[PDB]
């Protein structure tokens, strides 16, 4: 043999798979290098061939139950090829799920938001909305883009996401899994290994445990950013409350990188920018790439394949030639390692070269593994490798020895605090975001969060874990999570969390081998074979061994530790604590940007009706919002003589309770930013209170408009 | 009922102290921020009236409760 | 020739006469655009309740779906209900009459009127 | 109405429907949607236009813009 026949099968499979895979990869490389319809067909046909081939081999693998298989190598390859996947779903189920996935992706990519001022001017997220969320400092403009993105596209995804969840769970359950969340936690799962075994549930525990150890540092970062944002947005942020979600420097608040302009610790101090030195010393793309190669060779990593240098888009075509330009390492196969990128004479491009080449080095190292066992130990191993490369290369030390930063300069601790904060805005800023998002998805997939509480718990978790508050209350007609790419495009997210940890663990371990004496934030692993050796040990492993074992290969551990991450930001932490001495380190999950003008309303049907007391449903609520809108119109047209067309949609309801108590506020007919002041709303209610009471067969006593009273 | 925003009619004469006990279990801190007058009925019965109060206060008030209050 | 009276929506159009002086008389409110807005909103409410209960269907009928026409100083007008986002889908008068009958009391309460003052021509109070 | 991402301009799409389509519902959609969107936007502009135009004509010795 069973194992013998299984091994024989895998052997034959691998021989054909590697070759056909190469053809597909080469075809894709060609089309990426030259965007042509002919090339489209080439890559498409090649991809179809490999996919069909893999499917047939998948069934053949099923004919070899891994239970009888004792050899781990064959067992691992069998298990990987064996995986049925969505194929377990019925034809109708599979087709529907695929349609939902395409619809969701299309809505995300083609969804548009029109300016309320001019309906003709409509912005897409990718270019316009992102620019506003990353550059605009207008509270109103940022609020518009944030809410409009969720109000237009988020609703379109709500029903699709619901079906998606159902079908996804079915498929995974049929693939022997508790839920789609468990299906996704299978990546980090290790079995039949002595001490290197790891449960899918273990991941959850580990993530949560590690997260609790980072909370302190993040709280200080949050408090510091809040203080600075209070200056940028006065009369908008509570010094003890959460942070408005539309002010985090992007559409979702994934990264806080765009908040640096408003949070620079030492404005007077700049940061290292050797792009000028590069251009001054005529640093072409090839030169910068050689520097990358030099660095790797310095740490004792194999020389870049001559083939790489031969076939690799290392610079923009510039001519009629049309080629995509995203930095990407290519393992075309059969010893083919290429890099495609529109490289320029920039410090960023220099570091990107190191990052991309880092992936190539990993590929080359595991290229000698079984075709199916040629990949990073887990989904967070490969990216971490690239990251630690850029880390060591960015160090002013490295640049001063790369001949870009005159070593006569002296690195200022202020510029170090500057650098550390900028990194924290990208690294520490995404950790709660990533944690909370995966947590929500996991609970949703396992059913812990019901459909009627999807948005409810989303914002509860946001306010508690991330310390971020919604500027506008979002009911279960919204799907805020689905408005993010990964969610709408069926991608796991815990990779990002785990990678971050792994990256710092790797960096520290390697620097210990490099015999670093200073702050880890300024460590250059260049010129250290020992660091390279440890790195290589894991690098060459691939998927052959458990990720827990590969960890022990470099860091020596089997699980993700956050200590090294904290160690890296320790200087910043100490500094932040000083700045947050006077400030309140923490947030209250009660303050909201709309609570100030929110009117609490308690309703007593049974008090005024007893028997024949109708059940307050959404229809009753719809009626209420309509009644309030009516009141607002009357008040404005009478007191202000202003014909303002207030609709039930302008009436924003929140904190609905079984007491039939809720907080509500009124906005301008087409202006989320323009919140009608509570004073005016109170007057409007007073004016039409009787009418509203009549509509619900209630009275001032039963229809308690807290803050409004009879006289 | 207002403190925990519970559905109207859930708390009765029977499920009241136990209700607030389970309610304190949920909100122990808030439970201490809620005044609660003491109801006895016997204490109400054992409250002495002021002189002439019985006729021009007790009876007068009871009649207001009675229907066709002017008749009585 | 042609009749300037025939209308493609007249068939499902329900005439409504409002008698403020007959009911409220003194202290009667003035029927304005806001009163008409409340009326369309009230009809939308009724339509939602009818479909949610009798048809067990969640249809988000809005004041916009309530199409009002031939408005008169006697506060008379013909209205027809349409699908939330489908102008072509006009709710049959029969279904609308059922919804009206179901929520007539609440509609009357909303305008402080009565079946006599609030006349839904064709919808007969019992 | 089905897919909000698919939007038609008057000449490119609406005209083709109003000229070729024989579906009552499709023709009704395009006709009403054209007047429920562009038409509503022009209402206020046209009201001012008529005023300024009348002003200019009367200033040029005319009963109204139509005169
Ligand atoms: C992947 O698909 C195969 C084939 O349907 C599944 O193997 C079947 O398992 C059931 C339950 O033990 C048996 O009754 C069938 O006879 C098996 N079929 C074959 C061809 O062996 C396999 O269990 C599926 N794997 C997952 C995880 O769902
Ligand atoms: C388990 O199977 C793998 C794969 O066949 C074996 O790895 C082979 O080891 C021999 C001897 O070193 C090499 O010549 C082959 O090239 C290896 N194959 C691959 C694909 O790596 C492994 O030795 C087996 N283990 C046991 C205990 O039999
Ligand atoms: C690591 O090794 C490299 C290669 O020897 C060193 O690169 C030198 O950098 C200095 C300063 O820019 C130059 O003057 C030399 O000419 C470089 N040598 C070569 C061969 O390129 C680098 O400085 C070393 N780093 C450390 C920290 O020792
Ligand atoms: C960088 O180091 C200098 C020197 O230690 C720091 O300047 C000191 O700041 C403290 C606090 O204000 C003073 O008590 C010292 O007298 C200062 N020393 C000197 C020589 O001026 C500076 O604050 C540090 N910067 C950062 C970012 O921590
Ligand atoms: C929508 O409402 C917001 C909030 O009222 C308006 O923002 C105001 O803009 C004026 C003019 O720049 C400022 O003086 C106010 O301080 C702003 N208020 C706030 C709270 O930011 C915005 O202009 C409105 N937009 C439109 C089109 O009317
Ligand atoms: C919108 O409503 C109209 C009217 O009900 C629908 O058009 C009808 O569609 C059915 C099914 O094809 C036909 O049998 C009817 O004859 C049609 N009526 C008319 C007046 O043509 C239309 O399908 C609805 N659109 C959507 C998107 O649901
Ligand atoms: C166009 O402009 C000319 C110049 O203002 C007008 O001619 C004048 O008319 C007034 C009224 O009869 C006289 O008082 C001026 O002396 C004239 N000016 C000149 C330079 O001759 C002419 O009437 C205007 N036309 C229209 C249609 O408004």
């Amino acid at each position: 043999t069973i194992e013998e026949q299984a091994k024989t099968f895998l052997d034959k499979f691998n021989h054909e798979a590697e070759d056909l895979f190469y053809q597909s990869s080469l075809a894709s490389w060609n089309y990426n290098t030259n965007i042509t319809e002919e090339n489209v067909q080439n890559m498409n046909n090649a991809g179809d061939k490999w996919s069909a081939f893999l499917k047939e081999q998948s069934t053949l693998a099923q004919m070899y139950p891994l239970q009888e298989i004792q050899n781990l190598t064959v067992k691992l390859q069998l298990q990987a090829l064996q995986q049925n996947g969505s194929s377990v779903l019925s034809e109708d189920k599979s087709k529907r799920l695929n349609t939902i996935l395409n619809t969701m992706s299309t809505i995300y990519s083609t969804g548009k938001v029109c300016n309320p001022d001019n309906p003709q001017e409509c912005l897409l997220l990718e270019p316009g909305l992102n620019e506003i969320m990353a550059n605009s400092l207008d509270y109103n403009e940022r609020l518009w883009a944030w809410e409009s993105w969720r109000s237009e596209v988020g609703k379109q995804l709500r029903p699709l996401y619901e079906e998606y969840v159902v079908l996804k769970n079915e498929m995974a359950r049929a693939n022997h899994y508790e839920d789609y969340g468990d299906y996704w936690r299978g990546d980090y799962e290790v079995n039949g290994v002595d001490g290197y075994d790891y449960s899918r549930g273990q991941l959850i525990e580990d993530v949560e445990h590690t997260f609790e150890e980072i909370k302190p540092l993040y709280e200080h970062l949050h408090a510091y950013v809040r203080a600075k944002l209070m200056n940028a947005y006065p009369s908008y942020i509570s010094p003890i409350g959460c942070l408005p979600a539309h002010l985090l420097g992007d559409m979702w608040g994934r990264f806080w990188t765009n908040l640096y302009s408003l949070t620079v610790p030492f404005g007077q101090k700049p940061n290292i920018d050797v792009t000028d030195a590069m251009v001054d010393q005529a640093w072409d793309a090839q030169r910068i790439f050689k520097e990358a190669e030099k660095f790797f060779v310095s740490v004792g990593l194999p020389n870049m394949t001559q083939g790489f240098w031969e076939n690799s888009m290392l610079t923009d075509p510039g001519n009629v030639q049309k080629a995509v330009c995203h930095p990407t390492a290519w393992d075309l196969g059969k010893g083919d390692f290429r890099i495609l990128m529109c490289t320029k004479v920039t410090m960023d491009d220099f570091l990107t070269a190191h990052h991309e080449m880092g992936h190539i080095q990993y590929d080359m190292a595991y290229a000698a593994q079984p075709f199916l066992l040629r990949n990073g130990a887990n989904e967070g191993f490969h990216e971490a490798v690239g990251e630690i490369m850029s880390l060591s290369a960015a160090t002013p030390k490295h640049l001063k020895s790369i001949g870009l930063l005159s070593p006569d300069f002296q690195e200022d601790n202020e510029t170090e605090i500057n650098f550390l904060l900028k990194q924290a805005l990208t690294i520490v800023g995404t950790l709660p975001f990533t944690y909370m998002l995966e947590k929500w998805r996991w609970m949703v997939f396992k059913g812990e969060i019901p459909k009627d509480q999807w948005m409810k718990k989303w914002w509860e978790m946001k306010r508690e874990i991330v310390g971020v508050v919604e500027p506008v209350p979002h009911d279960e007609t919204y799907c805020d999570p689905a408005s993010l790419f990964h969610v709408s495009n069926d991608y796991s997210f815990i990779r990002y969390y785990t990678r971050t940890l792994y990256q710092f663990q790797f960096q520290e371990a390697l620097c210990q081998a490099a015999k670093h004496e200073g702050p880890l934030h300024k460590c250059d692993i260049s010129n250290s074979t020992e660091a390279g050796q440890k790195l290589f040990n894991m690098l060459r492993l691939g998927k052959s061994e458990p990720w827990t074992l590969a960890l022990e290969n470099v860091v020596g551990a089997k699980n993700m530790n956050v200590r090294p991450l904290l160690n890296y930001f320790e200087p910043l932490f100490t500094w932040l604590k000083d700045q947050n001495k006077n400030s309140f380190v923490g947030w209250s999950t009660d303050w909201s940007p709309y609570a100030d003008q929110s009117i609490k309303v308690r309703i007593s049907l049974k008090s005024a009706l007893g028997d024949k007391a109708y059940e307050w449903n959404d229809n009753e609520m719809y009626l209420f919002r309509s009644s309030v809108a009516y009141a607002m119109r009357q008040y404005f047209l009478k007191v202000k003589n202003q014909m303002i067309l207030f609709g039930e949609e302008d009436v924003r309801v929140a904190n609905l309770k079984p007491r039939i108590s809720f907080n509500f506020f009124v906005t301008a007919p087409k202006n989320v930013s323009d919140i009608i002041p509570r004073t005016e709303v109170e007057k409007a209610i007073r004016m039409s209170r009787s009418r509203i009471n009549d509509a619900f067969r209630l009275n001032d006593n039963s229809l308690e408009f807290l803050g409004i009273q009879p006289t | 009922i207002n403190g925990f925003d519970l559905p109207e009619g859930n708390v009765t004469q029977e499920n009241f102290v136990d209700m607030q006990q389970r309610c304190n279990a949920s909100d122990p801190a808030a439970y201490a921020q809620l005044v609660f007058q003491t109801c006895d009925i016997n204490a109400f019965l054992s409250e002495a009236v002021e002189g002439t109060g019985l006729a021009f206060i007790v009876f007068t008030e009871a009649i207001t409760k009675m229907p066709l209050s002017p008749l009585w």
